[PDB]
């Protein structure tokens, strides 16, 4: 009763897939602080 | 050795996972750039060959073009 349900809790608590010590997630986060563009290392693709 | 041999095997095992716990942990990552060689030459200048350029004639002054 105190705290929210499992499924919020979940939700709202979810954890990075990659760690930071994978080469390719530092590549991405130092192209983006190289460039001076973002910092983030997901992406997503809007198609027309 | 009949209260002895369980505590050291105990041991033993705990030493042994921890081991194997410490040397494939590290073998994650542990690449994240690659940094190419580098193979420059000297850059000196011993003997160097000297290219002379001379015009003369009986006029006074010239125009002159050349390729340095």
């Amino acid at each position: 009763t105190v705290v929210p349900t499992l499924d919020e809790v979940g939700e709202m608590r979810a954890v990075s897939m990659a760690p930071n010590d994978a080469p390719s997630t530092l590549a991405i986060k130092r192209v983006g602080q190289v460039f001076e563009e973002y910092d983030t290392s997901s992406s997503v693709m809007i198609v027309l | 050795l009949g209260r002895i041999w369980l505590p050291v095997l105990i041991v033993v095992a705990v030493a042994a996972g921890a081991l194997i716990v410490m040397n494939v942990r590290t073998v994650f990552g542990s690449n994240p750039v690659v940094v190419t060689e580098k193979t420059s030459d000297n850059a000196e200048d011993f003997n160097p060959k000297v290219v002379t350029y001379e015009i003369f004639g009986s006029g006074s002054s010239a125009v002159i073009n050349y390729m340095d």
